């Protein structure tokens, strides 16, 4: 499945890429906080320009409030299991990662106050004409109040809490097709720093087990 | 053929209420096309009926018969998917809530015989199917004692009426 | 593949009564189903029952006041004074206490000699819910009822039922209502023994009692037939005797059920409750 | 009827059972351990014990080289038979032998036994062990015993 | 066959005709086709028939719907919930009229076996027979063959 | 005073409060890991939650075989109870009749079976007669019968019990062992375990010499069905590990003058080493003579 | 001989659902204390016993190279000694099969 | 639940012993029935 049949003239016309161009890597403590500077926003400076190039009514000042907008929208379809309106909201890269998952069990969350506005952190592009197309990367940074319960195949609490908002610092990415007519801004991935507190623990207890040996086999530490 | 069996792991309940009891996880797993008889089949899957997951295991891994290695084979495959993708907590919480076998697509050849005669032989198959629930094993019934065969024979003298009358 | 069309039809008809026998749908109000007109349904009540209801207090006796304050949660949801409708509490509890009054009399009248005690027990069987819930939903109460929850809840139900006994007192007045719970209510009564309406405990006490008020001497329990006396199926007769007369006599399978059956048949004897006494006269007043 | 009768019907008939209990001894002889069908190394365990008596008697008692002659049907056998087994079990009057079942034959669930010369350089057999004398039951009855003997000597 | 089908014991709704006579039945649904053949005598019966029934029976709330339909129905509701669907396809208006009367004087009651052609709770005035009721008494209750005073 | 029936609800009420105070400590589901150092199943890590898996609960894990046959826990090398929860990151093992020195497991099951001859001997006598519960002595195995010492009602005090009446002590235990009861334990401070056996002063002088040996003062309170009393060292699961139990012989302590203390003694032997009827009744013999803790 | 009638389902169940017929429940189970897994109280462990014949298959390949033919059976006592180990004063006079691992727990020096 | 004999949970040890044990007390039990008449007999 990997490669259609050979020496054929139509070809797969995918909508997105696989990867972040440049990832952003947050400074160290920006939770906490809730040269090289310029020469970071000097390439931000040159690649929205070729965003506002082929969209000339672009705006950065409004992005942020239009991200929060499909983040938002994105994840109230997953309570409802809309996934007609998600893949106008999401890539396909993002699409798997966001449903696979939860394909049968009940997700319950919602938006609840959002406690810093957010900040375009970084603004690239790709290489030009890759295979004839150009897309833009915009990453956001998002710090809200977020609750979520999730619940298994048998309507049994699997995962957090549904009452008790908690806090989400989440530098969510963002990205468009430029030279696609009808392309749109579309929530691409997500960055986990490094740094970032481990997630809630989880309800249920889990055992790993230890190597399966075979009886010629003996068990070294 | 039909195919139901495998797509009762895939209803969703809704979310239950914060006051009704946990429903146990229900495991639904089968293996379809066994070289080998329904009728053969129905003793191994009859023993298992209501044991836990490890009793059933263990009389299977000692059986002698082919069916034994075929259907602890489907029992420790949906003994781990229970607690992969069903969120069952403890894997040895679980019992054969149903085991039963049926009767696969099958194929016909010739048996020869004497005298130019001959006869139809059938390559059987089979199916397994088996149904896991969590939970400690359901208890066995109590035989009915005395105590209880003469309440319900004195029952049954109470409930008789005049006939064909007022 | 067959020509035809009609017995392709008929069988789509039966697979759908198969598919909704093994999958049965939840029940909804009457009034949610088609052929329902609620004014036309209202008007039919009273013509059932040979009743002048006032058609403006029948309706307000169907409406409940769970009905009006899920009625304005709604108005508030879709962003919507004129639903000044006024519940049924009012007319309820004339009813409820017109009925009580009124059982009180029926029964005092017909059976002088039970305590009160026993006809208060009486009449709360009469009005309880058990007894009003199946009169109500057999007399279309439930269908017009305006309820918030479906199937209507017992005491909503037994709450609408006196409702519409007060809409008859004030359209129609005592005497016509005093009918109404005689064919309705009393009628109840008619195969059910005392003390299965009325649930006593210890009914050789209540008989020390009354015989006492009656200056009567304590009974004394003697043995009138036995059969089986070994077996696991005995036969006892025991007869109760006051100055050595016999007043009742009870079987039973041991000698104390057989003595507190007989205390009981003794008690019947005493408050008029007899299976042979006089029927009750629903023959119309002269 | 078969009251008494002390031997096996295997093989094809009496010759044939006296050959295939003779390559099952041979066999044992030059591995010291082997597996067969359950019931065939129960017969051979027999021939098995005599054998080393045999063997004891030395390799110039011509009854007893004739004897080895036929029972192994590989003759670099029988000086092992006479110079490293017999001497092995010079100070024993008998349990050359020790056999015990293992898990049926996968092919046809023949019930199984594993038998071989007790003494052999083979990784040992997971040979079954009774339960410790520390057990709770175990203790109960030491203390039984103690008690006893102290009664005796008083 | 009696043993093929269920059964039950005569009775009443709410002890009906006991203290007054209430019509059990309490809703009539009719539907006729304004064009089909088969409805014939369906459109008559709404023409002459319907409005005379409901001045006799006021209890009775009667909905005519007119609407496309190969097969005329009417559906007769009961008070203790019972429903009937009866099929008026190519009856003639007098043969309508007969089942709507049919309709109007039954119960809502199932139409199976009744065991007994008559019910009572009160079968008994005098007492109901029991093994003692004609055996006479002995003095101080002795038994049949007991010394007493030993 | 409380009368009898009280005397255990008051206790009972203030063993779960003190439970709940506890549970009500951990931080919504905090995570532990517990490694598998056991010779079979090795490398298994079981990623449990705080104070609230017990052993047993890693048993779960495994397979029903471990839990049937796990009589006692090794934390960390010391032994726990199998359903006492784990505070920590540790390493477990589990202990069976069978090891090959299962002295640990021994008086585990040594000290259970004593304290279910408490239970039966506290709830057998007459309102009427007051029995007061002294302790359970520490006897090896080897001494043949595990002893309870207990002080009955000064009316009582030329009574000896009869055959008949052993006989009625041994059906209330085996009444014990078919209701199958878990036995629950509790580490709690001198203070709280003061003050449910507060009504009774052997419970005290008991209580206080156990706190003195701990820095911590923390005492082991063991709970069967509504009986509550104060342990040695980790108890065995639950009763219905017990198949063959009889209480053999009540002696008379010496010296009588102070308080006639009457130590009841009996012997039994768990389902998995159950004795075969002729070798039960020679340690039924040696089980009735007197056993003299050293 | 041949049937009479055909025999119903009916009659067909008493028969084949017969106690009789039915498999009987093992109450000799056991699990093994050295591996852990299930044996058979009268029958050696499944998971031990290849284990052992494993290492003794092993051991016995490493005889055939030194044997080096057939009818070569050595007229003196064997040794195995695993790496790190050489002949005791007992191991003296016989043959040494060497064997390049270390010596298993189980297996003990003698 | 599972069936259990007589030496299936004795040690090495105790085996010897409780044979030895057994043994005796039946010897001892046969001998001391040896003199009937010295033991309240029936009416001869
Ligand atoms: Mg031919
Ligand atoms: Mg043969
Ligand atoms: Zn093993």
């Amino acid at each position: 499945l990997v490669i259609p049949p050979e020496k054929s003239d139509r070809s797969i016309h995918l909508a997105c890429t696989a990867g972040i161009f440049d990832a952003y890597v947050p400074p160290e403590g920006d939770a906490r906080i809730s040269t090289e500077r310029m020469k970071k926003t000097m390439a931000s400076q040159v690649s929205i320009r070729r965003i506002k190039d082929y969209d000339a009514n672009f705006k950065i000042k409004d992005f942020p409030e239009k991200a929060k907008d499909i983040f938002i929208e994105a994840h109230l379809c997953l309570n409802n299991s809309d996934h007609d309106r998600l893949h106008t909201l999401v890539t396909e890269h993002c699409f798997p990662d966001m449903t696979w998952d939860i394909k049968y069990k009940t997700v319950r969350w919602s938006f609840v106050e959002s406690l810093e506005p957010s900040h375009v952190v970084q603004v690239r592009c790709s290489s030009m004409m890759n295979q004839g197309n150009v897309y833009g990367q915009i990453t956001v940074r998002m710090h809200t109040r977020q609750t979520l319960a999730i619940y298994d195949r048998f309507g049994r609490l699997m995962y957090g809490q549904e009452d008790v908002p908690k806090d989400v610092l989440e530098y969510v990415v963002f990205e468009k097709q430029l030279t696609n007519p009808y392309g749109s801004w579309r929530m691409h991935t997500k960055i986990v720093p490094p740094w970032a507190p481990p997630k809630q623990p989880i309800l249920k207890t889990v055992m790993i087990p230890g190597p399966q040996l075979k009886p010629e086999e003996e068990y070294e530490e | 053929i039909s195919r139901k069996w495998e797509k009762k792991n895939k209803i969703v309940y809704p979310p239950q209420l914060p006051g009704e009891p946990r429903r146990p996880a229900e495991i639904y797993h089968c293996r379809r096309q066994i070289k080998y008889s329904k009728d053969k089949m129905w003793y191994l899957a009859k023993l298992i009926r209501g044991m836990s997951i490890d009793q059933a295991l263990a009389q299977l891994e000692f059986n002698d018969k082919k069916g034994a290695k075929i259907i602890k084979e489907v029992l420790l495959e949906a003994q781990d998917m229970a607690v992969r993708d069903h969120n069952v907590e403890f894997r040895s919480n679980l019992y054969i809530a149903e085991s039963t076998s049926g009767r696969g697509q099958c194929l016909k050849r010739i048996r020869y015989h004497g005298r130019g005669r001959f006869g139809i032989m059938e390559k059987v198959y089979c199916h397994y199917f088996v149904k896991l629930v969590e939970g400690p094993p359901p208890p066995p019934e109590p035989p009915k004692t005395a105590v209880a065969h003469a309440k319900e024979y004195i029952q049954q003298l109470r409930s008789r009426t005049i006939v064909h009358t007022l | 593949v067959k020509k035809g069309f009609r017995a392709a039809f008929r069988f789509q008809k039966e697979l759908e009564r198969q598919r909704l026998l093994r999958c049965p749908p939840p029940p909804v109000r009457r009034s949610e189903k088609p052929n329902w007109d609620y004014h036309a349904e209202i008007q039919a009540f009273g013509h059932r029952l040979q009743e002048n209801f006032s058609l403006d207090l029948l309706k307000t006796a169907f409406v409940n006041s769970c009905y009006i304050k899920s009625e304005e949660a709604k108005r508030q949801q879709l962003g919507i004074v004129l639903l000044n409708l006024k519940s049924n509490q009012e007319l309820s509890e004339q009813g409820t206490s017109f009925s009580q009054t009124c059982l009180t009399q029926f029964l005092e009248d017909e059976y002088p000699d039970m305590p009160t005690e026993g006809i208060k027990n009486l009449v709360d069987f009469l009005t309880g819910e058990e007894v009003v819930c199946h009169v109500a939903r057999n007399l279309a109460v439930e269908q017009l009822t305006l309820s918030e929850e479906f199937p209507v809840p017992p005491a909503v139900l037994q709450q609408t039922f006196f409702a519409v006994i007060g809409a008859l007192l004030q359209s129609s007045g005592p005497e016509r209502t005093a009918l109404f719970i005689r064919d309705f209510l009393i009628t109840q009564m008619t195969g059910k023994e005392l003390f299965e309406m009325w649930k006593i405990i210890n009914p050789m006490g209540l008989l020390v009692e009354e015989l006492k008020k009656r200056n009567v001497s304590a009974p004394e329990s003697r043995l009138t037939r036995q059969s089986g006396g070994t077996t696991a199926l005995p036969l006892y007769f025991v007869g109760l005797y006051c100055d050595k007369k016999l007043i009742a006599e009870g079987p039973g399978e041991t000698v104390l059920v057989a003595e507190e059956e007989a205390a009981r048949v003794a008690l019947r004897k005493l408050y008029g409750f007899t299976e042979n006494r006089r029927p009750w006269n629903y023959s119309k007043p002269k | 009827i078969s009251h008494g009768r002390v031997f096996r019907r295997m093989g094809l008939g009496p010759e044939s059972r006296i050959h295939l209990l003779r390559n099952l001894l041979t066999g044992l002889v030059r591995h010291e351990r082997i597996e067969a069908p359950w019931a065939r190394v129960d017969e051979m365990r027999g021939y098995a014990e005599k054998l080393i008596d045999y063997g004891k008697l030395g390799d110039t008692n011509e009854r007893a080289m004739r004897m080895a002659d036929f029972w192994l049907t590989e003759k670099d056998l029988i000086p092992k038979l006479f110079q490293v087994l017999a001497p092995r079990y010079k100070d024993q009057t008998g349990g050359y032998t020790r056999m015990l079942q293992i898990p049926n034959r996968s092919l046809d669930r023949a019930k199984m036994a594993v038998i071989e010369y007790k003494g052999n350089c083979l990784p040992p057999l997971p040979l079954p062990r009774r339960d410790s004398h520390l057990t709770l039951l175990n203790q109960l009855l030491q203390g039984l015993r103690q008690d006893l003997r102290q009664s005796q000597e008083a | 066959t009696a043993r093929g089908t269920p059964s039950r014991f005569l009775a009443s709704v709410l002890h009906n005709g006991l203290g007054r006579y209430v019509q059990q039945l309490q809703r009539l649904s009719f539907s006729v086709s304004r064009d089909g053949a088969s409805s014939r005598g369906a459109r008559e019966f709404v023409e002459r028939e319907v409005i005379d029934f409901a001045r006799r029976n006021p209890g009775v709330v009667i909905y005519v719907n007119s609407r496309p339909c190969c097969v005329p129905r009417v559906v007769a509701e009961y008070l203790n919930g019972a429903v009937r669907e009866e099929s008026i396809h190519c009856k003639s208006v007098e043969e309508i009229s007969t089942l709507v009367q049919k309709l109007a004087d039954q119960s809502g009651l199932d139409v199976i076996r009744i065991r007994k052609p008559f019910h009572t709770d009160n079968p008994s005035i005098q007492g109901q027979w029991h093994p003692f009721t004609n055996k006479p008494t002995t003095f101080r209750g002795l038994r049949p063959r007991e010394v007493q005073d030993p | 005073q409380l009368s009898p029936t009280e005397l255990t609800e008051m206790r009972n009420d203030l063993f779960n409060k003190e439970k709940a105070r506890q549970l009500s400590l951990t931080p919504r589901t905090e995570k532990i890991e517990v490694k598998h150092v056991g010779k079979t199943d090795p490398g298994t890590v079981f990623v449990m939650n705080k104070n609230i898996s017990t052993p047993y609960s890693c048993a779960m894990h495994l397979s029903e075989w471990y839990c049937r046959k796990s009589i006692l826990a090794l934390v960390d090398g010391q032994p726990w109870d199998m359903y006492k929860p784990l505070t920590k990151s540790c390493e477990i093992k589990f202990l069976t009749f069978k090891d090959c020195d299962p002295g640990e497991v021994n008086k585990a099951y040594w000290r259970s079976c004593a304290m279910m001859m408490g239970c039966v001997i506290e709830r057998a006598f007459k309102d009427e007669y007051m029995v007061n519960l002294v302790r359970a002595p520490e006897v090896p195995v080897i001494s043949g019968a595990f002893c309870y010492d207990v002080v009955l009602d000064s009316k009582l005090d030329e009574w000896m019990p009869t055959k008949e009446n052993l006989r009625s002590f041994t059906k209330d235990a085996h009444a014990l062992i078919y209701k199958d009861l878990p036995f629950e334990t509790l580490e709690v401070e001198a203070k709280v375990a003061l003050e449910i056996f507060q009504h009774s002063k052997y419970k005290v002088d008991f209580i206080e010499e156990k706190a003195s040996q701990n820095p911590e003062r923390i005492v082991k309170l063991h709970r069967i069905g509504d009986f509550i009393d104060v342990s040695e060292g980790p108890l065995i699961p639950r009763t219905s590990i017990c198949f063959q139990y009889e209480v053999s012989a009540v002696h008379n302590l010496q010296p009588t003058q102070p308080s006639l203390i009457r130590r009841f003694q009996g012997v039994s032997l768990p389902v998995h080493l159950r004795a075969h009827f002729t070798i039960w009744d020679k340690l039924l013999e040696r089980s009735r003579k007197m056993v003299t803790e050293d | 001989a041949a049937p009479k009638n055909r025999r119903t389902i009916e009659v067909n169940r008493c028969r084949r659902r017969n106690p009789q017929k039915l498999i009987k429940v093992k109450n000799n189970i056991d699990v093994c204390p050295e591996c852990g897994h299930l044996k058979q109280k009268h029958v050696l462990c499944a998971y031990c016993y290849e284990k052992v014949c494993k290492e003794t298959a092993e051991i016995r390949r490493q005889i055939g190279k030194q044997e080096g033919g057939p009818f070569k059976a050595p007229t003196i006592e064997t040794v195995v000694l695993y790496t790190g180990e050489t002949p005791s004063e007992q191991d003296q006079g016989k043959r040494i099969i060497e064997r390049d691992r270390k010596r298993p727990s189980w297996f003990t020096q003698n | 639940k599972s069936g259990t004999w007589w030496d299936e949970h004795l040690s090495e040890e105790n085996v010897p012993f409780i044979k030895q044990l057994v043994s005796d007390e039946d010897k001892a039990q046969l001998a001391s029935k040896l003199c009937p008449l010295k033991d309240e007999p029936w009416p001869i």
